[PDB]
């Protein structure tokens, strides 16, 4: 159902590029070559600074610039929380998890820091 | 020349001072405007608005 | 003749009118600001009901501020001294006319007053034939639509 | 207009800066940020804004002293 | 200041070219202007309500004491005009609630508040607390309930307050719920959506008053009350 | 009549309004802003003041400061102001 | 009061104001992109938000060099927080410096367990006491020695605010205690 | 103006390293694949909204978030995505949102 | 005058229309939002007062002539709102019930509660049978309107 959706997808932006390349004079097999190579891809101190008494109160940086884990581009409504707990309420959506490809309109949430 | 005050005894009627001679009250335009109009000398005089 | 009726809707008409204005003006002002409208606020009910209030208390007529000069002493107290007063104050009927000096035509008896106004019965003093009495017999039409 | 008006405060500033050197018209632009305004704009500076400019300053070949022309 | 003038003699009066007889009128008391443009406002207030000229006097001195103090010119001047409106509806004995001054105006219920707050501060005085007594009247007439009813609820509102059957609940819901335990003790009843559209409030929060004093309905009625349906039989919502 | 809006139900239509994102404007990039007086100056000599502020959605004061700083104004009639970026 | 020293029952601290300046000029943009568990809005509000778990804090920093912080259970784990805070900040490069800390406000709180009449105590000091029951439902109380807020309720609890020092409390708790005792149920 | 985020996905990578192949062989100019990459945000945006009618629920442990130039920034721990016909579970995701 | 003369004043010709002075300096879009009124069937109550308390009830002639009230009756209208705007919403239509004022009653007429009541009745209201009416009361003075 969701490869249709990508199929889709390609139908529409080969489709509509189409106009573009031939606005180039570029040739169709360019086109195809980038549908099929794209398709082979997909799959004192104490009042200046006591401030060293606080040193090590850091946490892992880990959690940002490697991304080990998975990602999610989506959009976002309203996002709402209360004192440590939060509620999101997103739309639009889609989602890569352990390796397969999700997809959502709309998406209300709830988390804890 | 303004006209004494026996001329125009207002007529209070009740209340109290509810009862400023309406001359009076046209010599109070009066005033108010050559107050103006020498304000308006002293300030920045015109022309037509002075006319 | 006009009567209560149409002596009424002179009135109305133009206090309701003058109300409509009013509205247009609040209207605007609700869309100047940034908009905030309450349709229910913008009636200034005081506009009729203290407008037929005052003018047919005093016996003025209309705009007070200019128009007062012929159509003044139309509406009066209801003298009450006897029963009679009463009957004939109510169908009393009045000619609008100059004032301190006029001799003319409009005063005397004209003959198709027969059978309509009364023959005497008018004040003794100076309005003399000015303000009359409706005979007892006769009536008014109140007029209707012609279509 | 806009473009051109840049020029001039940058200008403007060069000579509050105290100094009125000329400069060539691609160093304006560069100091200008304005480098990629296209060849039709600079050919209109060059055949209006610099020539028919009531009170440029052409020295050492190149284009100076703009805001003013009245008192020296 | 001064007297007015105005058109009318047919004409010369210059505007000799142009088409303005004389001259034009001039304005005089600008810095009060919108302190008269409050006092409209305050009658306009007061008549959708039908108000008693007493009250638009007392509203209209207790504004001029706020302007004259200039302790609170930095605030929505409208705001002003129907706090005092509020204030003095209560001194004189006969309060409308915060909800029923919010309407005719355009101010919101918060700002009307505390504007009320400030000014309560800016005079150094204070008012006497609303009773259950003071609004049973009005509601129980809007809807057109028979008097011996109106009675009945007032007593209700009195010994519900006696018996301190309610501490957690504001009087007006309280006056509320009594009303419908009354009418729905006569062959009125008029429904929580009606009776909620009289006082205001939520009907929700009836429902909730309701339940809390039902535990206690027959010792909250007069004794001499001519009852329809008895309290054994009393519907449950 | 009067049942109560305790809080206004155009008023608030129009607090929901502003409840998306309002009250606060750039001032604060400046330069960007620059450029789209720059821009706006392109389409025409002479502006009012009311057409910069739809345009430029910064506070007045500033944009008067800025047009001290490249520009002069120009009033007619009825305090009819338009201000310009002396061209030349 | 020794005499009653059962109003000793010490109204616990809930919330603390203080407010401490970096002493130099920042960058929120650049702060927010960098630093993590913060958030920036500036088309809706000018300072960022920042959020520590520690003493359960958070804190709001302004581009003049001044913040704001708020949270603490108490005024030391206060100054502990401004100063977490103001060492991430030196921790970011930026020239931190602990400048000018100072305490705004503290919040007290306590249940006296007990239910009383809110008519008599609003009769009785008329004068100070403001209670609009169809609005509020607490009773606010403006004393004007500690100058401190008081919020009473039908149930006993009571809350108190303004305060600059945690005996003003006491002492504000200590002399309307004996009131509230006296309008008991 | 559709949101450029949707190129940093695989999908938008693989189209971006598309072409990049077809610059390498100097096929095509720089600027046409810009063009081509601003149209497959158009009709990817076309699709989510025309097709795209699904639904997804969430609770989990919030680990970091952000918020700046109206774009927010999250990265949630032991997240689960709950679905009325599934069930999907992950010990860390990235959440990015704009508006 | 009331049964015919003042409905036909209220539908006789005053639509307002107002057109928002929006998409200045910058437009296009599909806006200038755009509001209509119109005005339906009049409606008039029975003489009633309102006492302080809030509480209105019915007024009778003569308590209104010993407390000296202003015996008249609250008149209510039909108002609409129409936004047809210009495009995307045409069919936003609400209607109204409303207080606009209040109508000064003549003694007895068809709109004054006496008229219904016997002679048994009016005679418990302490009102004279035999009195004729058609005369207002204003702030508790009889006035009558002279023809």
């Amino acid at each position: 159902t969701v490869p249709k959706l990508y199929r889709s997808v390609i139908e529409d932006v080969i489709n509509d590029v189409r106009d573009i390349f031939l606005d180039d004079g570029v040739d169709e097999q360019v086109l195809m070559e980038l549908k099929t190579l794209w398709e082979n891809k997909l799959m004192g101190q104490v009042e200046e600074e006591p401030l060293n008494s606080e040193d090590d109160v850091s946490d892992e940086e880990g959690q940002e610039l490697f991304d080990t884990e998975n990602v999610v581009v989506c959009q976002y409504d309203k996002i709402h929380r209360s004192k440590n707990k939060w509620k999101f309420h997103l739309k639009d959506g889609i989602m890569n998890l352990n390796g397969r490809d999700y997809i959502f309109s709309k998406a209300i949430g709830d988390a804890e820091w | 020349p303004v006209p004494p005050l026996s001329v125009r005894p207002a007529v209070v009627m009740q209340g109290s001072a509810r009862n400023q001679d309406d001359l009076t009250h046209k010599l109070a335009d009066i005033v108010k405007i050559n107050n103006q109009l020498r304000r308006n000398e002293q300030n920045g005089a015109a022309a037509h608005v002075i006319a | 003749l006009d009567l209560a009726g149409p002596l009424l809707a002179f009135l109305f008409r133009g206090m309701f009118k003058n109300l409509l204005k009013e509205v247009r003006i609040y209207a605007q002002k609700f869309i100047d600001r940034g908009k905030d409208f309450n349709l229910e606020l913008a009636i200034k009910t005081r506009i009729i009901s203290d407008g037929l209030k005052y003018s047919l208390a005093t016996g003025n007529w209309g705009d007070q501020k200019k128009a007062h000069q012929a159509r003044a002493g139309v509406s009066q107290v209801l003298n009450r001294l006897t029963f009679a007063s009463t009957l004939s104050h109510l169908r009393r009927l009045n000619s609008p006319i100059g004032r301190d000096g006029k001799l003319a035509k409009p005063r005397q008896l004209h003959n198709t007053l027969w059978g309509m106004v009364c023959p005497a019965e008018t004040p003794e003093g100076h309005a003399v034939g000015l303000v009359k009495n409706l005979a007892l017999m006769a009536y008014i039409s109140v007029g209707s639509q012609p279509s | 207009f806009g473009v051109l008006a840049k020029i001039v405060n940058y200008m403007k500033t060069r000579h509050q800066r105290g100094d009125t050197h000329p400069l060539t018209l691609d160093e304006i632009l560069d100091e200008t940020q304005h480098l990629d305004i296209g060849l039709k704009q600079k050919q209109w500076l060059m055949t209006e804004a610099l020539v028919n400019n009531p009170k440029i300053e052409v020295i050492d070949g190149k284009y100076a002293f703009k805001p003013k022309y009245n008192v020296r | 200041l001064s007297t007015m003038i105005g058109k009318g003699t047919g004409a010369a009066s210059f505007d000799e070219f142009g088409n303005s007889k004389y001259q034009n009128r001039r304005t005089m008391s600008s810095s009060d202007r919108a302190m008269m443009n409050a006092f409209k406002e305050i009658t306009t207030m007061a008549d959708r309500i039908n108000l008693p000229r007493n009250i638009v006097d007392r509203t209209n001195n207790l504004f001029k004491q706020v302007y004259e103090q200039k302790s609170l010119k930095g605030r929505a001047n409208d705001a002003i005009a129907s706090a005092c409106l509020y204030i003095a509806c209560r001194q004189e004995g006969v309060p409308r609630t915060f909800k029923e001054i919010c309407a005719v105006s355009r101010i919101s219920k918060k700002e009307i508040g505390r504007c009320f707050k400030l000014i309560l501060k800016a005079l150094e005085t204070s008012v006497d607390l609303i009773t259950t007594g003071d609004f049973m009247s009005r509601f129980c007439s809007n809807l057109c309930l028979p008097k011996q009813v109106q009675m009945a609820a007032t007593h209700i509102a009195r010994k519900a307050v006696e018996l301190d059957l309610v501490p957690g609940r504001s009087p007006i819901s309280v006056a509320a719920a009594a009303i419908y335990m009354a009418s729905q003790a006569s062959a009125e009843k008029r429904t929580q959506k009606e009776i909620g559209d009289i006082a205001g409030v939520a009907d929700v929060t009836i429902r909730q008053s309701y339940r809390l004093i039902y535990p206690r309905a027959p010792d909250l009625f007069p004794t001499d009350f001519k009852f329809d349906t008895p309290v054994d039989k009393l519907p449950q919502l | 009549t009067n049942y109560k809006p305790v809080a206004n139900h155009q008023y608030n239509i129009e607090y929901e309004r502003k409840k998306k994102e309002d009250g606060k404007r750039a001032r604060a990039d400046k330069q960007h802003v620059l450029d789209m007086l720059f821009s706006a100056f392109e389409k025409h000599q002479y502006y009012n003041l009311k057409d910069l502020v739809d345009i430029t959605k910064q506070p007045v004061v500033y944009l008067k400061e800025i047009l001290k700083e490249i520009g002069v104004q120009n009033v007619k009639g009825i305090h009819k102001n338009t201000w310009e970026l002396k061209p030349e | 009061t020794p005499a009653s020293e059962s109003s000793g029952i010490v109204p616990q601290l809930q919330n603390i104001v203080s407010t401490v300046n970096l002493g130099c000029k920042l960058d929120l943009k650049t702060i927010a992109l960098r630093a993590r568990n913060a958030e920036y809005n500036p088309k809706r509000f000018a300072a960022v938000i920042m959020r520590i778990r520690e003493p359960r804090t958070t804190a709001l920093i302004f581009s003049s060099g001044k913040m704001v912080c708020t949270g603490a259970k108490s005024e030391e784990q206060s100054r502990l927080a401004a100063r977490k805070y103001a060492r991430v900040v030196q921790k970011l490069g930026f020239p931190a410096k602990f400048l000018d800390f100072k305490i705004q406000n503290m919040v007290g709180s306590c249940d006296v367990k007990f239910p009383i009449r809110l008519e008599g105590l609003v009769l009785t000091h008329q004068q100070f006491s403001s209670y609009e029951p169809e609005l509020f439902p607490g009773l606010i109380y403006r004393m004007i020695k500690p100058r401190i807020v008081l919020l009473i309720f039908v149930s006993g609890k009571v809350v108190l605010t303004g305060a600059k020092v945690r005996a003003e409390i006491y002492e504000a708790f200590e002399n309307i205690y004996p009131i509230l005792k006296g309008f008991r149920k | 103006m559709a949101y450029q985020l949707y190129r940093n996905t695989t999908l938008g990578n693989s189209l971006q390293e598309s072409l990049d192949e077809l610059i390498q062989s100097q096929q095509i100019t720089p600027q046409l694949a810009l063009q081509v990459l601003l149209q497959f945000d158009k009709a990817i945006n076309a699709a989510l909204a025309q097709r795209v009618r699904n639904r997804v629920n969430f609770r989990g442990s919030l680990n970091t978030y952000r918020f700046c130039d109206n774009v927010w920034t999250f990265v949630l721990n032991d997240v689960e995505f709950r679905e009325v016909t599934e069930l999907i579970k992950v010990d860390k995701v990235k959440i990015v949102a704009c508006d | 005058f009331i049964q015919m003369s003042v409905q036909r004043i209220v539908e006789d010709a005053p639509p307002i229309d107002l057109q928002a002075e929006a998409q200045h300096a910058s437009g296009e879009v599909e806006e200038p939002p755009r509001y209509l009124l119109k005005f339906e069937q009049i409606y008039l109550s029975k003489p009633t007062h309102w006492e302080r308390d809030g509480a209105p009830s019915p007024m009778m002639p003569n308590e209104a002539r010993l407390r000296n009230l202003t015996y008249s009756a609250p008149l209510y209208v039909d108002i609409t709102k129409t936004v047809i705007k210009e495009g995307e919403e045409q069919l936003q239509t609400q209607h109204q019930k409303t207080f606009i004022g209040k109508i000064p009653i003549m003694l007895r007429s068809t709109y004054c509660l006496l008229n219904g009541l016997t002679d048994r009745d009016l005679c418990e209201l302490n009102e004279c049978p035999l009195d004729p009416g058609g005369y207002f009361i204003i702030n508790g003075s009889e006035k009558v309107l002279i023809a």
